[PDB]
């Protein structure tokens, strides 16, 4: 069959996922995530999209407002808008599998709603591929590879500057933030290659 | 994060060996998901953070895959010319272009709401600006309009049956992220993947440029500048979030340095002394390089030098002789609250004195403040994440490295004092702060251990538990979020690969409305602490040997 979706749990718990296309596959995987993380799910797409504030509080003002300014939602949905049939069922599965729980949790919430949601006083609603893709952003790209610290190295450069004057100032920075060092251990061996460009360490563009 | 892969020629018992070590911080429920995908193609098992449709750490029967973050510069400032007068507007390439903005509204339980707008240029969105410079700052990255990809590349890498397969994956994941391979045959290999922009001549990338179009990037570099190697020379590959390679820049943070002082060191040693290592051996690993102060092996011998003229009786040195015979290596006492040798607190406050009368001296407020830390900075709760050699601790290391170091020491840090005589002045305030409080006799220092903390909260404060559901571990363990090892061709199975991993608390963060707990809640917070860990299954035969259970559904889309 092709309609069906079988789910093998290990002696931890682990899920396996029976199916035999891809829609069927990742149906399955969001179906066991509602199953066992719905809150934490719906608190990490909460915090992903800056909606925090809504169920929380005036605490998380600042935090929501801090969020939508890191992103742009239409480039995302323009991203999503132009995959393959094959690459979109992927997260349209995973979607359609976290709904169908809900739908079975918010039908019968006095023994399926996770107890938190009592404890915070407010109950999941239904997602679609845009927050599958938002987890994603928010928690890996937005936390390990957003970092750049480029206004307060200026702040940091120009105080040298007039501690020790403009060539020196420049010289002492190269000093504490150097752009790269020789002596560096690095996972690739000398013997095997090293990186081919060089790069600017005076600031040149001023 | 850290990662190790042994290869055919360093492997004792199997062809390949890859332990990886995640480091996310700690959470209730667990920050990864473990999960299994049988069909269209993939054939799969591991676990990932917050259920990605992509697997970060598994294997498919045929190879293995990890990561570790790696923090290249994939983002610069672009310093926007703005008009008093037409206002929205910003100046590139002889024209004033309009921004792009959206409103926002947010909701608030039991407040006002409020709105505000975002502003975008071609740069990105804005950060902040300077309606006095009439300057606006616009956040650049080199993956932008390449996020729903990379998620995609990271799906699709888990089919790959080889190298050549897997690569053209790693291509397309645009985030600067190190990503590591390895195969039933013993290949192995690595990858700093991610998208780096062609800088324009000049261009010094850990400052702002002027967005008015003369320092725009040329575009991207092609993959292959990225550092990567195949099978290196060496038998294995090593990564704690240190340089990929020779050459190669780092992010523009000015709290991150790849210099000679670098967390690394400690893997590499332990992989360096034993010509072959057993899964068991490589997995002992994570042991070892939890519990050891990565302090020590950088200063000890600055320390030895200057206090060898010294007598006996002299208590800084009586301080450099407990350190000296002490091997770093950090464990309990029997109260599960205090270490064993004082030596930790002894380099922290020892370091904390040499920053503040070197490095610290050396930069004008309020942006001394940025080099103090001596590293060992936690609370009652511990340590948010890994511990790490402080950036003042890398830059101190350079100085007193001397002429051996390819710094250029523009400023004398130890301001024209001989080394020597402001180690031992630091060595005197240590002595002055500890006897204090501990008392003269140095044997019975029972100083304070760091404990670790399964946070209610996640990463970013917000809550994804209640409170109570904290979970506190009395030993702090300088090691991944979760841990996870690929043996292929152990000689000692039938099996072609073998694979574990452990991912406390639990697989389920599932709790009843009446308050009963899910049966694998907390099933894998003691395996955790004692450093077990549980199998790992793909093949049907295997599932269905250790099913506890079953559901089928029939649905059409
Ligand atoms: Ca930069």
């Amino acid at each position: 069959s092709s309609s069906e979706i079988k789910i093998v749990r290990d002696e931890y718990g682990m899920p396996h996922i029976y199916a035999n296309d891809t829609w069927h596959l990742f149906y399955g995987y969001g179906y066991v995530v509602a199953q066992d993380r719905l809150f934490q799910m719906e608190m990490a797409r909460r915090s992903t999209q800056g909606t925090v504030a809504e169920v929380l509080g005036k605490d998380f003002v600042k935090f929501d407002k801090d969020i939508r300014r890191n992103y742009w939602p239409d480039a995302i949905r323009a991203q999503i808008a132009a995959l393959s049939p094959e690459d979109m069922s992927i997260l349209q599965g995973y979607a359609d599998g976290m709904n169908a729980w809900i739908d079975k949790v918010n039908t019968n919430p006095e023994t399926l709603l996770p107890k938190q949601f009592n404890t915070f006083g407010f109950t999941p609603k239904r997602w679609e591929p845009f927050d599958v893709a938002m987890i994603f952003v928010g928690t890996m790209a937005n936390r390990f590879s957003d970092s750049t610290s480029e206004i307060d190295n200026l702040a940091l450069l120009t105080a040298l500057k007039d501690k020790y004057g403009v060539s020196q100032g420049m010289a002492v920075f190269n000093q504490l933030k150097w752009l790269v060092n020789p002596s560096a251990p690095t996972t690739i061996a000398v013997q095997e290659s090293n990186y081919p460009l060089k790069f600017n360490q005076q600031n040149s563009q001023t | 994060s850290n990662m190790w892969v042994i290869g055919k020629s360093k492997a004792q018992d199997a062809k390949a060996i890859m332990v990886n070590g995640p480091q996310f911080g700690w959470y209730a429920p667990a920050y990864t998901y473990g999960i299994g995908l049988h069909g269209a193609g993939y054939d799969v098992t591991g676990n990932t953070p917050f259920a990605y449709p992509g697997l970060v750490f598994g294997h498919n029967g045929v190879i293995s895959w990890g990561s570790t973050a790696g923090f290249g510069d994939d983002v610069d400032i672009f310093a926007e010319r703005l008009s008093a007068e037409k206002p929205g507007y910003y100046l590139h390439n002889g024209k004033w272009v309009k921004m792009l903005s959206r409103e926002e509204t947010i909701t608030v339980k039991n407040g006002q709401a409020e709105t505000f707008t975002v502003w975008r240029t071609v740069h990105g969105n804005i950060l902040q600006t300077d309606q006095t410079t009439q300057t606006a700052y616009a956040k650049s990255r080199a993956w932008d309009g390449k996020e729903v990809a990379s998620l995609l590349a990271w799906t699709h890498q888990m089919k790959a049956k080889n190298w050549q397969q897997w690569t053209q994956q790693a291509a397309k994941q645009a985030l600067t992220i190190n990503w590591y391979y390895a195969d039933v045959n013993g290949n192995i290999g690595y990858v700093h993947t991610g998208a780096y922009p062609d800088r324009q001549s000049g261009h010094d990338p850990r400052l702002p440029v002027p967005g008015t179009g003369k320092w725009d990037w040329k575009g991207l570099l092609p993959f292959e500048m990225n550092p990567k190697v195949y099978n290196p020379q060496s038998g294995y590959i090593a990564n704690w979030n240190n340089s990929p390679q020779k050459d190669y820049p780092a992010s523009d943070l000015f709290a991150f340095l790849w210099g000679g002082a670098d967390r690394v060191t400690e893997i590499d040693r332990l992989l360096e002394q034993k010509p072959r290592l057993t899964a068991d051996q490589a997995w002992d690993v994570i042991r070892q390089t939890s519990r050891q102060d990565l302090n020590l092996r950088l200063f000890l011998p600055t320390l030895q030098a200057a206090t060898s003229g010294l007598t006996q009786s002299d208590p800084r040195r009586q301080l450099v002789e407990t350190l000296t015979r002490w091997d770093g290596i950090n464990l309990l006492n029997d109260d599960g609250k205090t270490w064993q040798q004082p030596g930790s607190a002894i380099l922290n406050v020892w370091l904390t004195s040499m920053l503040k009368r070197t490095v610290v001296a050396a930069v004008p407020m309020p942006f001394d403040k940025w080099y103090s830390a001596s590293g060992y900075e936690t609370t009652q709760d511990g340590p948010t994440g890994s511990l790490n050699i402080s950036v003042g601790a890398k830059i101190l290391y350079e100085a007193v490295q001397g002429d051996k170091s390819p710094i250029p020491q523009a400023v004398d840090l130890f301001a024209g004092k001989p080394q020597q005589e402001v180690v031992l002045a630091a060595l005197e305030d240590t002595w002055e702060t500890l006897s204090k409080r501990y008392g003269n006799n140095v044997s019975n220092w029972k100083t304070p251990a760091m404990a670790l903390t399964f946070r209610a909260n996640n990463f970013f404060g917000v809550p994804q538990a209640a409170a109570e559901e904290t979970r506190h571990q009395a030993e702090y363990q300088n090691r991944g979020t979760e841990n996870d090892m690929i043996v292929f061709s152990p000689t000692t199975s039938d099996r072609p690969v073998l694979a574990w991993d452990v991912v406390a608390p639990g697989q389920s963060g599932f709790i009843a409305p009446d308050g009963t707990v899910d049966k694998h809640y907390e099933d894998q917070l003691k395996m955790y602490e004692n450093f077990g860990r549980k199998s790992l299954w793909l093949t049907k035969q295997d599932v269905e040997a250790h099913k506890e259970s079953q559901e089928v559904l029939h649905v059409q889309r």
